[PDB]
DNA sequence: TTTTGTTTTTTTCTGTCTCGTGCCTGGTGTCTTGGGTGTA
DNA sequence: TACACCCAAGACACCAGGCACGAGACAGAAAAAAACAAAA
């Protein structure tokens, strides 16, 4: 993790991959470009969670929080289409039609 | 016996406010309640099925993960 | 002096923001576990439950619900309506490929 | 657990923002599904490719594929960053 | 002369292309459309017959399920003739 | 190219459907959606294309997009 | 496969078990008992399509009486409910509301 | 490159001694078979590494079958399994 | 009351179906030893 | 968690029908006339 200059464990997911029967042999770069790819997502699902909660005077990441920042973007409502988040809610969405005419 | 009617009319009007929905009719309520009975039932076969296969008799969180996984809901903040 | 009456719609759509804005269970815990253990009962009997375990079903639940109610409103506007109908229930679940 | 690494990445993204148990916990729940998921695309292209040995090619294909445009290229970029300043 | 009314060759290509599995979609301009946009993916790219056949396969099983919940919709709307909005409401439903 | 999918084809796609009556508007934009089918599918076979180190897209490789996202086709094996 | 009275081949069931990447170590009943199971839907299957066959005056099997022995029968439909048969068409379904009268 | 059309068709003679069967059916029939296949041994290696067992028997089969078939054709499939496990150890 | 979809009855070639048949590849006995369950 | 136990993985040696290459033929789509109930 040191020598790759990342956050996440690079030995522990080389690890679980070698674990989880997933291939003969496990390549040196792998675990790094997986540990990279997580660690990029984490980053950006929880810089758009502390927006999320600075737009609603929070200092700590709720569920709702991390919902509000997955529905709202577009390619993250999109890779997390069929995830369910709890105690997340929904989007205050309400159709034109519904309002007082 | 009968627990079908917990899930009250005020938790389906709830539960419908939830998603947008203004206006309920009086045969909803029922269909819901179906619906919710239809699906519970999917998860939980599934559920017991894992709990089996681990030779256990208490239904753990993994195991509801699990079973919602393979069926077509990931739920998250259960892995713990 | 007659006393105060909300016209049919406003208070529908105070309780839709009111819950689009919270994220709390709206189903109740009690009532739900016992529906649980019942459904539970008919596949193996004598079985235990952990807390997690019925709060992420309950939150399943919940969620799915959602999705579904949120589906029955958009076929009940698509057809020039307000008020949904079972109808619209199962042409959603119809066309989301559970029937 | 990827407990402590999802803190030190907030900590990184926002010095001034905590973290609840809950979404610490749906945090490290979608992190395995996405290292799930990408493990199993990888072990299916190596696969069907007749090769024993997944490598960093293969994680590459996976993001692609799974990840949509702009995710996808910024992973893949991220990812051919580390393994560029891993292997020097 | 003889005159069909509006409603009774509709009933019959209905049968008839439900009776037939026969390809409805022509063979070169959904390849010309398929090469077209695969270059703006990657550039010199082949393709071969089977891997034509699969996804002219593929693309009418697809639109067929689409027109199958459009008029399912349009039906379930009071109507009969299908419109864009019944099309767009299958596909928010259906998740794409 | 989106204008090869003429609107009589269209038509045949939705009889096969079982659909009576088409408005006018259908088909264009039908002819989208299929071109977002398209670009939905395509790119994952590149995608596989540009796993193997190939340049002739196989049908094994629409196969696997195919299934990766859920629409399992047979008869191509 | 002569021991278990089933025509699928045993061994290369349990070849392709343990080349699949799916565990360290593969069972002797683990084989049986998928090459019984892929033989019993085999065996159905095809009787069913034999059955279409027969009814559609024809001494082979082709992609609409797979599709048509498929679609027919519910929990075969469930099983295959994401999967697309090539040149196999739909069922001839016509709703009560477009007929006449 | 292998494939499953022998033993098709040596059940389809089984289930019906007078009638063939087509180039596109046989390939569906085997993309079929591989679909089954590749399911199964996914929830079997899935129900192992739950379990922390790396090793897959026929219980971890049965489990796969019965919680992908449903109903009548899982039980039919959990008896034919059964009943082929039986004669082979015998 | 008259025109048009739907069903029955001749051959005739027509894409296909099982028989005839050679090479070999995967279809069977036999020694060793041992590690994954059986039962406790 | 412990003691026991027995058929498979591996390997040697021996052996038999699939499968594609042709062929005579086999039930059937078509070509075409002729005929009854229901629809317009």
């Amino acid at each position: 993790s040191s020598r790759a200059g990342l956050q996440f464990p690079v030995g522990r997911v080389h690890r679980l991959l070698r674990k989880g029967n997933y291939s003969e042999r496990v390549g040196a770069g792998a675990p790094v470009y997986l540990a990279a790819v997580l660690e990029y997502l984490t980053a950006e699902i929880l810089e758009l969670a502390g927006n999320a909660a600075r737009d609603n005077k929070k200092t700590r990441i709720i569920p709702r929080h991390l919902q509000l920042a997955i529905r709202n973007d577009e390619e993250l409502n999109k890779l997390l289409g069929r995830v369910t988040i709890a105690q997340g809610g929904v989007l205050p969405n309400i159709q034109a039609v519904l309002l007082p005419k | 016996r009968d627990n079908i009617q917990g899930i009250t009319k005020p938790a389906i009007r709830r539960l419908a406010r939830r998603g947008g929905v203004k206006r309920i009719s009086g045969l909803i309520y029922e269909e819901t309640r179906g619906v919710l009975k239809v699906f519970l039932e999917n998860v939980i076969r599934d559920a017991v099925t894992y709990t089996e296969h681990a030779k256990r008799k208490t239904v753990t969180a993994m195991d509801v993960v699990y079973a919602l996984k393979r069926q077509g809901r990931t739920l998250y903040g259960f892995g713990g | 002096k007659k006393p105060h009456r909300y016209r049919p719609g406003t208070v529908a759509l105070r309780e839709i923001r009111r819950y689009q804005k919270s994220t709390e269970l709206l189903i109740r815990k009690l009532p739900f576990q016992r529906l649980v253990r019942e459904i539970a009962q008919d596949f193996k009997t004598d079985l235990r439950f952990q807390s997690a375990a019925i709060g992420a079903l309950q939150e399943a639940s919940e969620a799915y619900l959602v999705g579904l109610f949120e589906d029955t409103n958009l076929c009940a506007i698509h057809a020039k309506r307000v008020t949904i109908m079972p109808k619209d229930i199962q042409l959603a679940r119809r066309i989301r490929g559970e029937r | 657990s990827y407990s402590i690494y999802v803190y030190k990445v907030l900590k990184q993204v926002h010095p001034d923002t905590g973290i609840s148990s809950k979404a610490m916990g749906i945090m490290n729940s979608f992190v395995n599904d996405i290292f799930e998921r990408i493990a199993g695309e990888a072990s299916r292209l190596a696969h069907y490719n007749k090769r024993s040995t997944i490598t960093s090619r293969e994680i590459q294909t996976a993001v692609r594929l799974l990840l949509p445009g702009e995710l996808a290229k910024h992973a893949v970029s991220e990812g051919t960053k580390a393994v560029t300043k891993y292997t020097s």
